[PDB]
RNA sequence: UAGCGGCGAGUACACUGUACUUGC
RNA sequence: UGCAUACUUUUCCUCCGCCGAAAGGCGUAGGUAAUCUUUAUCAAUAUAUAUCGUGAUGGGGAUAGAUUAUUGCAAUUAUUAAUCUUGAACGAGGAAUGCCUAGUAAGCAUGAUUCAUCAGAUUGUGCUGACUACGUCCCUGCCCUUUGUACACAC
């Protein structure tokens, strides 16, 4: 017998709990969904408690990590976006980049929308980081779903 | 002065008909002349709340308290200690500290209260927590309230 | 039967489910119950340092609830609601008989 | 600095100047002529 | 027979019903007289002295108000009011005296029947007042 | 009538009886309050017309009131730790005994008084 | 038929300067019983002078130091000084407010060189400068606010010396004559 | 060790394990730091 | 002292230093220019102080 | 004055103290003073009575003057008096 | 879980409903 | 009095009935909450009547003294707190300074946050609804076209 208040609250601790869970082991795949390989995750979290932007992002962080050159892994990871159907894409990388002096750098086409509750509903976020030799590496990814119709779209047949 | 053009039909069937100070005032005389309460000799030396701070420079005080303690007895037929003391709250000067409210001392309240029961207007009931008139007290005032009408009207 | 849940859409199809259900089986049930809602509220301020304006945003939790009544049997209610809901959402069971 | 007493158009003002008196003692001369502020007899 | 109406303006909303009688009208248990303010009560007249008590002599407005201050109160009343009486002379009492009624209450104001959406405005941050910013020492 | 002289001065002729009452002394205006109340003077009169008879009940009600229903806690200056009891001892016997009590928390010598003979205030009157 | 106060239906009105009864905007639609009219005063330009010259000076009353929007003191203090002019002096206080603001309002005012001052301007200026001298003579001055605004209003209307509004009018009339 | 059972030292944030900046409306008791970017995934909504 | 009657036929222009200049074709002898102070509105009857002071249009 | 405190006993103690030293002496006294207040007795014992008693080691700035433990010192060299019993300890780093 | 009522039993006045209590 | 141990459930606001000036203390109604605090009503500006009637006054409360109760193992560097005593400026503020266009200025308050105890802070909420433009770049800071630069870590 817990308030409901404070049972909305549990709610949303065990969805951060879970959610941060999911982070750590979904790293060898996507997103094959959430159950409400699986045994000892379950008994885990049962001990416990009694088009993919995110799995573009992870992989964009899987070939940073691995060795791979920063300029062909964009440029590949820019291509597997488009052809999966997104409008537009946006990466963003923060980190050494081979220097001491610090540098970024956006991959922006298409629409790409970035301002508003039109463009939070409809774009998907996403952010990653890992070790580095000298520091930690940032990687930001917001892909947009393509589109009910944008509420600017007007064509009349 | 006081009196204003009621140009729709009156009924004058009890106290709230009947304006809150004019009758507190009024049935503090009556209080007064009946000697139906004592002073008490308790009373006198006290403050009737901290947020006062000052005397009461009425000498009428505990009985025209008393009024308007019956008056809010029949307004809310449920009241006690604490809606006489938000009923009756006062600010306070706490110093330096800014100017915050509090609610006064409850022994006056307890002693009124208490000449109330032994008088005989107040009952003390399990249902309907709070204090109620009895029935002499309801129809003693009912025809006080319009002997006051018919004192103040014609 | 109460209803409650953090999005409106939710309580909109589970309660149309549970009105045509009843209308359905042609049992005695209670009218809708549209409650006053209920927010949650926390103050809280940016700029996780200390340098900077002083800027506070603030958050919100609309919680619907609802509450109906129906003559019909436990078992078969809680089995269609069962059927027809989302664990996104809580119901909890209080009957009439008259 | 106060220079006026008790001892010696009803308005308190205006009798307070008149007998060049304070307010307190000019509302007790207008109870003793009639027999906070209010509309004028 | 019976009616009831609503009126709403500032914090305070007044519920008032209207039904046959002799010319009861009931603020809650007090009178419209009691209330205190001369000033408020002459706002409160106002109603009367533009329709007409003989009207009223054969209609009992049931009339609650309850929050707000004493002003959005009397606003309140005054606005449920005007439309109680324009309800119950569509009503039950007279028909054709309703459009002179409401002829001289539009002339001589619009607020009668309809009260004002001035309420608060949401404090924003910056500053104590809403539109107050904090003291800048330069 | 007007003008007249006690040891604290009493020119508050004009004044009303109660506020010359207070004037004099306690300035708190409450022991003074209680004072008047005890040798129950009117208040509707002013202190243009205030009798010696009057003055005498005054400082009789002032010489000990503990006999009198008083309590002990509206009593000024309660306890004074001590081996007796101590009361509202007038004006300038009252700044002789805060005299006393301050000799004695002197010899006390303590932060707060040491605080004192530096020259601040107690609590910390936060020059910082 | 609608009286002020119960008392004042104000049948007879001076002609005016041909533009201050319309600034004023006291009418059939604008008769009050009482001070404290909460209707819209900041809708369009005119909305200024549709507001009754009573309720603009009822309303610039209350203003000073704590005294912020004290506006039932504001109808009880100018309903007793209605009723003290109406006592110490035989002619209607309405009238003896309408000369007060006829005659008390500056005409020409100086910025740069003088300007004209616009009639709702006008109306503005005497009620605000009638206020500086009861706000003056509110400021410790022993006598009652009631009775300060009696001596104010009765000067403004018989330009008589006593009243601060007409000297400062002269005042303003001087330096714009003196100037340009 | 001297433990109490109130004050800043009978509680800290579940994920900061900071005794700093504590809020206990709703009995939330995490840490400010992380709930400004736990609001979306916990469901805490800024609208106004 | 004494005015002169005039109508207010347009608004002509706000100027000033601070914009707190109205020019007017105001009333005395059918056309004269004037400055004002403060809402003109279409309309309007103002004073004049000397019947021939002629302003300085901009 | 000195004898009857010394002969009388707790309660009434504190009813000669201030409600503040009532309120502390009913709720808490601890192991810590009780050995502090053995040890000091145990030094005023043994020390000669011509010479005035050492203070305590281990020292403490919430310790209440009792007069059963007559004589002490801490280690600011005020003697704690029968006007010092309701003040506690403090005399720690004042200097100027 | 808010109210609008209807009359079921009323407390006092009006007169050819009301201030206040109880339930469906 | 203490340690070790078995049970009710103390661990939220609290109305009420009592004890206590109060502070606070004692027993219990209610509620995991439009159902109990409380909300057919919780503050204050007021409003109306009485004391006072502009005199640093009786305004003002810096100053400190005696303590009562709780909070906390711990309050001494007098946390908070009820009483009683204590009487600093202040005749409305030089040169400068901030904010402001309608339920808003301004005033009056009040909710919550941190909480064993503590708002003089921060964030909401409400009451009293005013004087005034509805424009100008003259000041300050920015945007623009042109121009002149010996300035590019950029007057």
């Amino acid at each position: 017998p817990i308030s409901k208040k404070r049972k909305f609250i549990n709610d949303g601790v065990f969805q951060a709990e879970l959610n941060e869970f999911l982070a750590r082991i979904l790293a060898e795949d996507g997103y094959s969904g959430v159950e409400v390989r699986i045994r000892e995750l379950t008994s885990l979290v049962q001990k416990r408690f009694f088009l993919c932007a995110m799995a573009q992002a992870e992989s964009l962080r899987y070939k940073l990590l691995k060795g791979l050159a920063v300029r062909r892994a964009c440029y590949g990871v820019l291509r597997h976006i488009m052809e999966s159907g997104a409008k537009g894409c946006e990466v963003i990388v923060s980190g050494k980049l081979r220097a001491q002096r610090a540098k970024s750098m956006k991959f922006r086409d298409g629409y790409l929308i970035s301002t508003g509750e039109p463009s939070k509903r409809f774009v998907n976020t996403a952010t990653r980081s890992a070790q580095l030799k000298q520091g930690v590496l940032g990687i930001k990814v917001k892909i947009m779903l393509p589109t009910s119709i944008l509420p600017d779209n007007i064509s009349v047949l | 002065r006081l009196l204003e053009p009621v140009p729709f039909v009156k009924t004058n069937n009890c106290i709230k008909d009947v304006d809150a100070d004019l009758f507190i005032r009024s049935y503090a005389t009556h209080l007064k002349l009946h000697n139906k309460i004592t002073y008490p000799k308790w009373c006198t030396f006290v403050k009737t709340g901290k947020g006062r701070k000052l005397a009461p420079l009425n000498e009428d005080w505990y009985f025209i308290r008393a009024s308007s303690i019956l008056r809010r007895l029949y307004l809310h037929p449920d009241i006690g200690v604490g809606f006489l003391r938000r009923q009756f709250s006062s600010k306070q000067r706490r110093g330096v500290a800014p100017n915050h409210t509090s609610l006064a001392s409850g022994k006056i309240l307890r002693s009124i209260l208490q000449q109330l029961e032994n008088l005989g207007y107040v009952e003390q009931n399990p249902k309907k927590k709070g204090r109620r008139l009895t029935t002499k007290g309801e129809n003693a005032i009912n025809n006080f309230a319009r002997y006051i009408n018919k004192k103040v009207y014609n | 039967i109460a209803l409650t849940s953090k999005n409106l859409r939710a309580i909109e199809k589970v309660c149309s489910d549970i009105m045509k259900g009843a209308k359905e089986k042609n049992l005695n049930v209670s009218g809708p119950v549209r409650l006053p809602v209920k927010t949650l509220r926390i103050t809280t301020r940016k700029s996780p340092c200390g340098e900077g304006t002083n800027t506070w945003d603030r958050f919100e939790l609309r919680i619907y609830k609802r509450l109906i009544d129906l003559y019909s049997q436990c078992e078969v209610v809680t089995q269609m609601t069962s059927i027809n809901i989302d664990p996104v959402v809580e119901v909890e069971v209080i009957i009439t008989d008259s | 600095k106060l220079n006026h007493a008790v001892f010696i158009v009803i308005t308190p003002s205006a009798i307070a100047e008149k007998y060049k008196v304070n307010l307190s003692v000019a509302r007790a001369v207008i109870n003793h002529l009639a027999d906070s502020q209010k509309l004028y007899t | 027979k019976r009616v009831q109406t609503f009126g709403k303006k500032k914090t305070a909303v007044a519920v008032a019903t209207v039904t046959n009688g002799k010319g009861l009208i009931k603020l809650n248990g007090k009178n419209l007289d009691l209330v205190e303010p001369y000033i408020l009560k002459t706002k409160v007249y106002e109603p009367l002295w533009l329709i007409g008590s003989g009207k009223l002599k054969n209609l009992d407005i049931r009339i609650r108000v309850k929050g707000g201050g004493q002003t959005s109160q009397i606003y309140a009343i005054r606005q449920a009011i005007g439309k109680g009486i324009i309800s119950y002379y569509q009503k039950y009492v007279d028909e054709s005296t309703k459009k002179e009624l409401k002829d001289v209450l539009l002339r001589y104001d619009r607020s009668l029947l309809v009260g004002d959406t001035r309420r608060c405005e949401p404090k924003k941050f910056g500053g104590k007042g809403a539109r107050a910013r904090y003291q800048k020492s330069y | 009538q007007h003008i007249l002289r006690i040891l604290n001065t009493n020119v508050d002729g004009k004044e009303k009886v109660i506020i010359a009452l207070t004037a004099i002394k306690g300035i708190g205006k409450r022991m003074a309050t209680v004072i008047c109340k005890q040798a129950n003077v009117d208040p509707t009169k002013r202190a243009g017309e205030l009798t010696t008879e009057e003055i005498d009940n005054i400082v009789h009600i002032m010489s000990t009131p503990t006999q009198f229903k008083i309590p002990d806690w509206f009593l000024n200056r309660r306890k004074d730790l001590k081996e007796g009891k101590n009361i509202h001892v007038i004006a300038n016997q009252l700044d002789s005994y805060l005299r006393e009590d301050l000799e004695r928390m002197k010899k006390i010598r303590l932060h707060r008084g040491l605080r004192h003979h530096w020259g601040l205030r107690v609590r910390g009157q936060h020059t910082k | 038929d609608i009286k002020l106060f119960k008392k004042w239906s104000y049948e007879e009105i001076n002609i005016a300067d041909l533009s201050l009864v319309d600034c004023i905007a006291v009418s059939q639609k604008a008769c009050v019983y009482t001070p404290h009219t909460a209707g819209r005063y900041q809708k369009k330009r005119f909305r200024k002078a549709l507001c009754p010259i009573v309720e603009r000076l009822v309303n610039s009353m209350m203003m000073h130091g704590r005294n912020n929007g004290k506006k039932l003191k504001a109808i009880r203090i100018v309903a007793y000084a209605f009723e003290i002019i109406h006592l110490m002096t035989g002619e209607n206080p309405l009238q003896v407010f309408v000369n007060a603001v006829q005659k008390g309002g500056p005409r020409e005012d100086s910025t740069r060189q003088a300007v004209d001052v616009s009639p709702l301007r006008r109306v503005n200026q005497a009620i605000y400068l009638i206020c500086t001298g009861a706000r003056n003579a509110a400021f410790r001055n022993i006598k009652s606010i009631s009775e300060c605004l009696a001596e104010e209003i009765i000067n403004c209307a018989n330009e008589s010396s006593s009243s601060y509004a007409i000297k400062k009018k002269d005042e303003i009339e001087r330096v714009a004559k003196a100037n340009r | 060790v001297h433990p109490k059972k109130y004050g800043q030292g009978s509680r800290q944030c579940r994920v900061c394990s900071n005794k700093h900046a504590i809020i206990r409306k709703y009995n939330i008791n995490i840490c400010r730091q992380c709930f400004r970017e736990r609001a979306d995934i916990i469901g805490f909504k800024k609208y106004r | 002292e004494k005015s002169k009657l005039a109508k207010v036929e347009k608004v002509l222009g706000r100027t000033g230093s601070r914009g707190g200049v109205i020019q007017v074709r105001a009333q005395f002898g059918r056309f004269l220019i004037r400055n004002v102070k403060g809402p003109v509105r279409e309309g309007d009857i103002l004073a004049l102080l000397e019947t021939e002071r002629e302003a300085r249009r901009l | 004055d000195l004898d009857k405190l010394l002969d009388l006993s707790q309660d009434e103690l504190i009813k000669l103290f201030k409600a503040r030293q009532r309120r502390k002496f009913q709720r808490g006294i601890s192991k810590k003073a009780k050995s502090l207040l053995k040890k000091i007795r145990k030094s005023k014992k043994n020390c000669e009575p011509g010479e005035k008693p050492n203070p305590v080691p281990t020292h403490l700035r919430n310790m209440t003057i009792i007069p059963e433990m007559v004589g002490s010192i801490v280690a600011t060299n005020v003697e704690i008096k029968p006007e010092m019993i309701g003040y506690y300890l403090g005399e720690f780093s004042i200097t100027y």
